[PDB]
């Protein structure tokens, strides 16, 4: 197999990210699996005149441990003229269908070889214990999995080994983001899961193998709820003025106006006040407007996406992608049920992870997310939960909600 | 001298060599530099060289701390190679160490002339000793010093040395660290004494003198600042200077050795001395010392007079380390696998954020206690606590953040931790509901606070060299004043609901103190927010009074 040669865009250095420091017991997971990895030919040993890294984290994919690269800044460095170069391009029916299941076909990349000169830029390090030794340097000679190269180079395998499925079956949408294959149909469950095992027998009767289910139907802007009371009392015409406000800078059509001279004097918080006439006709021509979705709300595929998760309390987790504020592409709800087994940074992770396949779902991105959790703290716990081959950005805001209950 | 396969080099790309020219300099030492070169050349660490493709660096040469040296200033090559990778930047810390019995330190001399330099890339190393006029044109065959690439390249030659010594020893174990290598072994004396003959005898056969044995170290080992003993380890004796005066460099010299002690002594405290430092201005200013800084070095000399040790790690023994309060926003730390010997000690300061709480300062520090486990010994500790499972729920419950909170068991020692006070989440009903607003002016700078209560009570006060922020947090601390031990406040301003529902128990204004005394005395509080300028009703009262 001739490598086809890669580039980074002209002027841009090799990445050099800080290795993270890790357990005892996930550094003998990496030692052991790059040692079988040496000696099947994938990676290979370097010398000091490599002065790149890419950091290396172990996760558990199950009883047995896999490793996960995290190729951010080399996928900024390389990817981004491969995005234009060799792209892979995004169906927007995918989010359209009823079911949608995801396969992964990540081995298929380790066959391949990467182009000689670029492998210098894979370089990783397994750290050691106390700073007793610099650590275990490779790096890759094969197609790595989490660098957006691999999927762009093996694309044209990838369209040969599909198309004898495409054409049994020309209803079905096939959409490959990184090592992921998302298979999307309108089968009923039973018919669906179906398909979905002979595609997986072509694909392994073709070489390809994979270990051995989502439903973009109701994936919408999630609505503004006012709080539905038989009686109400001061502090909440307080709380119904108050949020009724914030609205206004979404939906601009929103007069408060009846409701605020419901309470003229000043009262007790408690004080209990009737609505009037025009206050219940405040209260429903608003409701009318809070149902009904915004105007001048577009994805632009210049911008980046942003997701920020806010957490409310009993294991649950509202979060609204936007591009630009107040426009929100999308918004929802997510709830663990993981009984008292669940902790604070399992559901973030779950949430996360989510979030980042409906992004990639409706369209072929990732948001960088603003966490709700102190940086440190999630630098060390966060691969306990992640089940997934890529990572998305994020950032943490420490600044509070002081919201919350507005969402 | 080392038959060690060289290591490829390039220049950084798209540039070229450095072509410098040398200064006339001092023929008293022009003849002091030839029985250098000549004494270099006969053992081949350089090579005379004729006018092909010269580059040039610069020479130079100074006496001894006997015999005069040389020096070679690279720093305009250094700027043209290659990048390599870097070389450690940490080190190992004592506290995790596991005692070896016998331990040798062996100082491997003329290291870097010892290994040689990538052939294409010699004549980059040209040099030329002058004349008063010709000139000796030589280069470098060995890994020159102070050459970037230098420090890596003879790091990854000697390991690669090691590498058959430990393949026939697994029982040795080797720590390397610049021109030291550290040989520790659970063997008796005359087989430990024995290896390291082998060892010795190894390495001469790369080309890599040692000391002998009339030469090798002898316990205790002054490394790194520290003092290494065959069963305990300590810091080198600190010194805190008595002055009158304080420069600024004084007190950033003294907050260094006495954070340095902190990992072994237990309490040092080194707040309100670098509180004096805030200062940020330039280094010669002697700025003034405090009267709680005067206190805190007393305190900090009274636990350095006497001298305090540390155990080695025991890979069979459990991990736990302990926190305790010190109630300046101050907390500290000691890891210990047995009650009378600490591994290693420490401090946690929130020196981040102006409001902050107690139980909020107790997590950040279990977080560095975590992150620092993790380097030194591959693990995470089990936690001693100062507080209760009831406390830390309702905490983390009701925290905006996600915070993860290890198994931790209590130990009852005072001070505890606990919760000073909560806010009712629901407006308390049959107490007075006070309407406060505050404003000021940004020019003038004067301003005013007041409420209005359902009950017709009514107060306006006037302020003096304050901020809407400063009179917004004034009228709340008047509504808490002046009501009983159940008050429901509103408010109007975004800002005094952030920090007063972040619920903190400490602060740097004497004004969140004040608010703070009276919500512990308050036997019920609600506080509640409503658009300003809204005509709600209460505030607009309010906001014209005030
Ligand atoms: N000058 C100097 C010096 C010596 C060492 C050092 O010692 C060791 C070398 C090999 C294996 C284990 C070692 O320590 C185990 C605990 C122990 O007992 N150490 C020696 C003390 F008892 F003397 C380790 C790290 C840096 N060093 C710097």
């Amino acid at each position: 197999i001739e490598t086809v040669p890669v580039k980074l865009k002209p002027g841009m250095d090799g990445p050099k990210v800080k290795q993270w420091p890790l357990t005892e017991e996930k550094i003998k997971a990496l030692v052991e699996i790059c040692t079988e990895m040496e000696k099947e030919g994938k990676i290979s040993k370097i010398g000091p005149e490599n002065p790149y890294n890419t950091p290396v984290f172990a996760i558990k994919k199950s009883t047995k441990w896999r490793k996960l690269v995290d190729f951010r800044e080399l996928n900024k460095r390389t990817q981004d003229f491969w995005e234009v170069q060799l792209g892979i391009p995004h169906p927007a029916g995918l989010k359209k269908k009823k079911s949608v299941t995801v396969l992964d076909v990540g081995d298929a990349y380790f066959s391949v070889p990467l182009d000689e000169d670029f492998r210098k830029y894979t370089a990783f390090t397994i750290p050691s214990i106390n700073n007793e030794t610099p650590g275990i340097r490779y790096q890759y000679n094969v197609l790595p999995q989490g660098w957006k190269g691999s999927p762009a180079i093996f694309q044209s395998s990838m369209t040969k080994i599909l198309e004898p499925f495409k054409k049994q079956n020309p209803d079905i949408v096939i959409y490959q983001y990184m090592d992921d294959l998302y298979v999307g149909s309108d089968l009923e469950i039973g018919q669906h899961r179906t398909k979905i095992e002979e595609l997986r027998q072509h694909l392994l009767r073709w070489g390809l193998t994979t270990p051995d289910e989502l439903h973009p139907d109701k994936w919408t802007v999630q609505p503004i709820v006012l709080p539905e009371k038989d009686s109400w009392t001061v502090n909440d015409i307080q709380k119904l003025v108050g949020k009724l406000n914030w609205a206004s800078q979404i939906y601009p059509g929103i007069k408060v106006r009846q409701l605020s001279k419901l309470l003229r004097g000043t009262k007790a918080l408690t004080e209990v006040i009737p609505l009037t006439e025009e206050a219940e006709l405040e209260l429903a021509e608003n409701r009318e407007i809070l149902k009904e979705p915004v105007h001048g709300v577009y994805y632009d595929p210049s911008k980046d996406l942003i997701a920020e998760i806010q957490k409310q309390g009993q294991g649950q987790w509202t979060y609204q992608i936007y591009q630009e504020p107040f426009k929100n592409l999308k918004t929802g709800k997510y709830a663990r049920m993981r009984g008292a087994h669940t902790n604070d940074v399992k559901q973030l992770t779950e949430a996360v992870q989510k979030i980042t396949t409906e992004s990639i779902v409706i369209w072929g991105k990732t948001p960088k997310f603003k966490l709700p959790i102190q940086k440190e703290t999630w630098e060390t716990w966060w691969t306990e939960y992640w089940q997934a081959t890529w990572i998305p950005e994020w950032e943490f805001v420490n600044t509070p909600p002081l919201v919350k209950l507005w969402y | 001298i080392s038959p060690i396969e060289t290591v490829p080099v390039k220049l950084k790309p798209g540039m070229d060599g450095p072509k410098v020219k040398q200064w006339p300099l001092t023929e008293e030492k022009i003849k002091a530099l030839v029985e250098i070169c000549t004494e270099m050349e006969k053992e081949g660490k350089i090579s005379k060289i004729g006018p092909e493709n010269p580059y040039n660096t610069p020479v130079f040469a100074i006496k001894k701390k006997t015999k005069w040296r040389k020096l070679v200033d690279f720093r305009e090559l250094n700027k043209r190679t290659q990048d390599f990778w870097e070389v450690q930047l940490g080190i190992p810390h004592p506290a995790g160490l596991k005692k070896k019995k016998s331990v040798t330190v062996l100082d491997v001399g003329d290291a870097y002339f010892s290994v040689p330099l990538d052939e294409d890339f010699r004549k980059y190393t040209a040099f030329t000793i002058p004349s008063i006029n010709p000139g000796i044109r030589y280069q470098y065959n060995v890994l020159p010093q102070g050459w970037k690439g230098s420090p890596a390249i003879f790091q990854s030659s000697m390991t690669k040395i090691l590498e058959p010594f430990a393949a026939q020893n697994p029982d040795i174990v080797i720590y390397q660290y610049m021109d030291d290598l550290y040989v520790g072994s659970d063997l008796e004396i005359g087989q430990h004494r024995t290896k390291i003959e082998e060892l010795r005898q190894h390495l001469l056969r790369w080309g890599l003198t040692t000391p002998d044995k009339k030469h090798q170290k002898e316990p205790p080992f002054l490394w790194m600042g520290y003092e290494l003993h065959p069963d305990k380890w300590t810091v080198q004796p600190i010194v805190l200077p008595e002055k009158d005066s304080w420069t600024v460099n004084d007190i950033q010299k003294l907050v260094g050795k006495l954070n340095w002690a902190s990992q072994i002594y237990p309490g040092i405290k080194v707040r309100q001395l670098s509180k004096l430092l805030r200062g940020t201005k330039a280094l010669t200013e002697v700025i003034p010392l405090t009267e709680e800084a005067e206190l805190e070095l007393a305190e900090n000399r009274e636990i350095l007079k006497e001298p305090v040790h540390g155990v080695y790690y025991d890979p069979s023994k459990d991990l736990i380390a302990e926190i305790q309060k010190q109630g300046q926003g101050q907390w500290t730390y000691q890891i210990y696998q047995e009650p009378f010997k600490n591994l290693k000690t420490g401090k946690y300061a929130r020196m981040r954020g102006a409001h902050t709480n107690d139980v909020k300062q107790l997590t950040e520090a279990v977080q560095k206690i975590t992150t620092e486990s993790i380097v030194i010994w591959g693990k995470t500790p089990k936690f001693k606590l100062p507080i209760q499972k009831e406390t830390w729920e309702t905490w983390w419950t009701e925290y905006w953040q996600a915070t993860w909170i290890p198994e931790w068991e209590f130990v009852n020692t005072p001070p505890l931790v606990k919760l000073w006070y909560q806010l009712e989440k629901e407006p308390i009903v049959g107490a007075e509901t006070f309407y406060v607003d505050g404003a000021a002016n940004r020019e003038t700078k004067l301003g005013k606070a007041g409420y209005v209560t359902n009950k017709g009570r009514q107060k306006v006060v006037p302020l003096t060299n304050t901020t809407n922020q400063k009179t917004e947090l004034q009228a709340i601390y008047l509504a808490l004043q002046d009501s009983g031990l159940e008050v429901n406040i509103v408010t109007d301003s975004q800002y005094a609901l952030g920090i007063i529902q972040a619920q903190p128990d400490k602060s740097e204004s004497e004004l969140v103190n004040q608010i703070i005394e009276q919500l512990i005395k308050k036997e019920k509080v609600y506080l509640a927010w409503v658009p300003a300028h809204k005509g709600i009703g209460g505030n607009e009262q309010v906001d014209k009074l005030v």
